[PDB]
């Protein structure tokens, strides 16, 4: 359904296919608009646990003082307020896949809390006196260079090796000059049919402008520009001036 | 760290659950009647048996 | 009710009328006191969500330690003192419009929390174990140029790309010489009835003066000046002397 | 109780009389001991809110991390400690006047947290899902040149025009030579009546001295000097010798 | 009681007697060890609030975050961790006298918290909506020149004119050559009974050395030297050899 | 099965055999991925109490507010919500082995409590009355330089002396070159059965490459590289080119 | 505790002489010499023998909560103050407070410390009542306190207040006569603690103890002796086992 016309994207797809029989946690590194969520969901679908639940978590939205409670759960009576026992996110992803997005936004105090769950997967609930054994497949996505953060002191050295078993780097859309055109057409079919418009193609000058225009926002910026062009179009095609003011 | 902060916390609270209907034992009959008169004044649904 | 006489604002009005069927996020930039919230409300009225609540939220005053809790909701037993269930703004405004005022005041730590709720509309409540999706229209208003802040590094680039699907820029009142007289007349007619003032028009010298003041406060300053003139008015016509505060 | 013998004071009083029916917020600027509180309370008394409660609050007296709680109140379950629903100071002065004392010292962050409340009167409590509408006339007092602080970047320009509908300037007492003699006589009479002193006026040399010193605390410094003289007075008439602290 | 021999001490005592009938706040300036607290206690005894409690506080140790919490108290829901209401220092000193040691060292930011309480006497607690009126006499002692701090942009002039109504100056021991022998004899007699050394007086050389020395620590340093001499002597009279701690 | 083909490793193993029968706390300091958990479990296995439970816990996995409620336990009625009393982890390891992962993350109060428990030998419940006695063998493993922590003040010196009676330092894998080859061949076969990938071993060039790479994760990085090679290889011999890209 | 050197005997006699002295006592020297031992001896030999000996090190005290440990707080005073806490002065009411390594304290904290000592009265952070206590102050210093004062990193008034009686303990580097008794005492104590038959060190190994400069002094000596006991397999300890540690 997506577009993987670039040979580098074909290599990444082949690497995704080659880890169908694997279960070690996977790390994804790249810029914005590259398809980290797309790669994670493709790996999940090609994995044998595709039918299993897939839980995606952003580590920046969990409150600081309840970090242990959410990811580990608690029994009734553990603290004032624990009137009913709850199951954590990890046990929700027991037998499935857990995808951590924006994992570089994790405070150093919260990073050391995940050393043993990644390796062994065994943890004790808040107020739980019996060990819990689970099977979790871990995927992580980051928008910054993890090696630089490790060498700089903003990221734990142990956590990078725990998570960095298989590293995938998504190239920017700028290097993927052969993917802009196949995407730009597809987004058109995503927009006009949703808006009941009469645009069925792009002019050669518009295509050349899109090729020359640098996509810092990559696929997201391309989609935004194409959607704006479709919104403010008038005719059966998109001329140069319809998108020149934007890109 | 010293500071007045608004936050979500998971703490343990003791059991101070007391000090209700306990002050009605130390009072005499006269002061108890005075308290009952105050309660009757403040509550329209409370009435006391009379003879008139 | 409102007045739109300047030819440049006519293009903005036409763009608003051309996105009546759209539901994508909208970002608005402009100087202080130009009417960004008025433009946002005008866009809301013309939208298909006109019969839906228009939840306007100030993100510059939300406490940080409960910020997520104030935008995601919480369950019973999530933390001490949470003896009842409650929601956030996203669930309370489902199917409507959420308008964030002064989006630039947000700190970097808070800007990393909505990255998975602006696009897919999904999140998790504090202590909840069930995924929830909402369909809301996201609008934002700001005064500082977001692009230059991203270049400097005081705002998230990916969040800017996500929010900046359609950008509307309001020019300063000094560039708009075709609305100063109509807005002054509208303010005079509005304030001549609240205080039963006999003022019925302006003087030619006063009108000439109105065309010279830079209008630092723009529409708000013009409204305040008209109110001061009405309150301190003796004759039926406002002479240039009563407008000497603009000299 | 209040002496207004200087022509500027009479002009200020007449302007106050003209704005008795005016409900817009007012900002007062002056020096230390000029009478900002007295003028503000006179404005409040002459307005329609004469019998309405007058809530005078200092912004710097509130801690930073509970500023929003003290400003808007909170609902049950908002935080660890939100035992019951509580109203804010704005809801405390419903229908009356709110007096922001020493508004100049307010930090930039706090000035961005009250931009929607002043102009519209609508704000949501912490944990409350219902909108609160309040009607309070705002009088702010400052000893700083806010019109220069907005240029210097130490004050937010957005709030300046929200508090800049009406601006009052109180000239220093050293320019108010028509007030020095009457204020000195009134203070001497009051301090003789309170302290059971048998003094009933100044001497001509003392009067000349009182009209030549460059007072810096203005009326408050004059009151302090008069009280100091009355305490150490030893005769029915006060001479220049008692007022040796001037020059 | 307290021994005063020098003419300056007699004049200070007479001025205290004269102004004891006054309820004005007092500001005392001197050095470290000059006996400002003793003078303040004498003032408290000689006033009409001698039977009333006297609360003396060293404001150089109060944390900044709990400054308002200690001064104004708080209610049940003021912040996190509080369960019961607490009184303020002003309320604890209501109907009495409040003394502030080393007011010069106070931070410039926190000086705004005492601008209105001293004059108006009305303030609100943290988390409360009720105004509280007291009757407290403010005494402040400092070893630094307040006026110099005001001139160099370190002190708030409004607070100065609030407290700078009654001024007291205590010269150091270097100008108290007459008042050295009585203090030395009093301290020797006290410490002789304290440590059971039974030492009666001093010899000629010891008295000459004590009188000739320009004490910098003043009465405190003299008392410490006397205590050390008592601890390290076995004779009936202390000679210069036992006073080797001096220069 | 574990491989130890290094003379330093053999000496460390003999030390493990000698000390495994002792009754003193053990402190394990080493680099990342050296086998601290492996060493601790080897100590537990080669002991008279090998049948006893091995309670391995992480000091960063315990919330502070329930630390005394987790490592020690609590009784019924000592706090609100306490339906039933629950034992602590300390009583769980009675007569066995308690392992503390990353001991350097403990707070000052937590370290003080741990020192109290270790010195006394008997502890108390959270709200109990009787005293509980245990016979635990305490092991703790950390990677931080404890000397820097004690010099800065993040670890109690007396606690370090008590726990650090014996210091076990696993040499870095860069100093264990002679042991590098047997380890990888242990993984290469193990993954070959695990992932059904047919492989016989490495070549001369690959072995020379492995002995030249400056490993930082020690065992963990080597294992990750071997697993990557097994996944991304179909041939029976791993060549230099296959491992060169990973390096 | 064992003291056999003439310097140690003089130290013990001086400590017994200052037993009747109630003034605060300062002790200085090198690391691992027995400043805490000497302070405890002073505590036992004085009239305050039954009173607690509250000994703490000022190195681990956090900067921002120093006052929280100086006076104490009540319930609800601040975030994290679930209950009330008592400062070391309140805990040592009538006892002896021993501040170890006082020379490393920050300057601003020191100015807030002795002020409590001289007046003797203090307020809890959150308490409305003034607290009056009586304490005896013992201080320990690891560096040259006079040199620190001359460098502007200390207070002269605090030095004078704690300098009423000052003690210097020579380190183990100049106490070779105690080396054999201390080694024998530690050897016997560890042998009886770990229940292993060890008699004593041989003649060959006795040279290494005197050859060792003993930078760590008695702490390092005890650690080395315990480690040698743990790895010992016979009733006699040779020079080989000590060689691996030295
Ligand atoms: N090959 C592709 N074909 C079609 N659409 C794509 C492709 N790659 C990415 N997209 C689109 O890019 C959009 C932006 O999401 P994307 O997966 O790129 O996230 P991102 O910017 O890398 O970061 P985040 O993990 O925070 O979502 C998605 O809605 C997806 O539809
Ligand atoms: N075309 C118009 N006709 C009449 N009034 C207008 C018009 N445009 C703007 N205004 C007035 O301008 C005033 C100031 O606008 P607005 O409140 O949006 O300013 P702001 O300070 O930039 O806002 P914000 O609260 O988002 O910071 C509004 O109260 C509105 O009544
Ligand atoms: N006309 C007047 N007649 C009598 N007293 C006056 C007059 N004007 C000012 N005062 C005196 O001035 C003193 C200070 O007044 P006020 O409280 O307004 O000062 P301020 O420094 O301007 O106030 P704030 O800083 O609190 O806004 C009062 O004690 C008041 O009695
Ligand atoms: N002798 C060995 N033979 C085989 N594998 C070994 C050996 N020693 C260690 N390992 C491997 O080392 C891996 C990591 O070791 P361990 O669990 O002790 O980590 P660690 O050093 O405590 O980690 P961290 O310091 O990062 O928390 C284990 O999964 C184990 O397979
Ligand atoms: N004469 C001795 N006999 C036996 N053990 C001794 C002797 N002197 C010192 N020790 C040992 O030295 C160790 C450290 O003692 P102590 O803490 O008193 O010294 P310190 O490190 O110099 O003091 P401080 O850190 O308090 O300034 C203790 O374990 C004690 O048993
Ligand atoms: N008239 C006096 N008689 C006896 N002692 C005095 C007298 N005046 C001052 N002192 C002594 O001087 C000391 C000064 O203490 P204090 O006033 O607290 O500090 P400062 O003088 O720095 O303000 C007191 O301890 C007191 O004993
Ligand atoms: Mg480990």
């Amino acid at each position: 359904e997506y577009v993987f016309e670039s040979p580098k994207m074909k290599e990444i797809l082949e690497k995704i296919k080659k880890i169908s029989c694997a279960e070690c946690p996977v790390l994804i590194t790249g810029e914005s608009g590259v398809g980290k969520e797309v790669v994670a969901r493709l790996i999940h679908k090609l994995s044998d646990r595709s039918k299993e639940p897939f839980v995606a978590l952003n580590v920046a939205s969990i409150p600081r003082d309840i970090f242990e409670a959410e990811l580990f759960g608690y029994e009734k009576g553990a603290f004032t307020g624990a009137v009913s026992s709850k199951e954590g996110f990890f046990e929700l992803a027991d037998g499935g896949t857990l995808f951590l997005d924006e994992i570089g936004e994790l405070s150093l105090e919260a990073q050391a809390k995940l050393l043993r769950v990644i390796e062994s997967g065994k943890f004790y609930r808040l107020g739980g006196r019996k060990e819990i054994e689970v099977n979790v497949r871990i995927l992580a996505a980051t928008n910054r260079n993890i090696k630089e953060l490790v060498k700089e002191g903003k990221f734990r050295e142990d956590l990078y090796y725990r998570l960095g078993v298989i590293e995938i780097e998504i190239p920017p859309l700028r290097e993927r000059k052969e993917d802009i055109i196949p995407l730009a057409n597809h987004f058109l079919k995503k927009f006009s049919r949703k808006y009941a418009k009469e645009v069925e193609g792009f002019t050669k000058s518009a295509q050349e402008l899109l090729l020359s225009y640098p996509w810092y926002g990559n696929v997201r910026e391309l989609k935004n520009v194409i959607e704006r062009a479709v919104l403010f179009s008038e005719g059966k095609f998109i001329d140069r001036g319809e998108l020149s003011c934007l890109v | 760290k010293q500071g007045l902060q608004l936050r979500l916390s998971q703490q343990l609270a003791m059991t101070p659950q007391l000090q209700q209907a306990i002050r009605l034992l130390q009072l005499s009959t006269l002061e108890l009647q005075q308290e009952l008169q105050q309660a009757l004044e403040s509550n329209p649904l409370l009435e006391q048996i009379d003879t008139h």
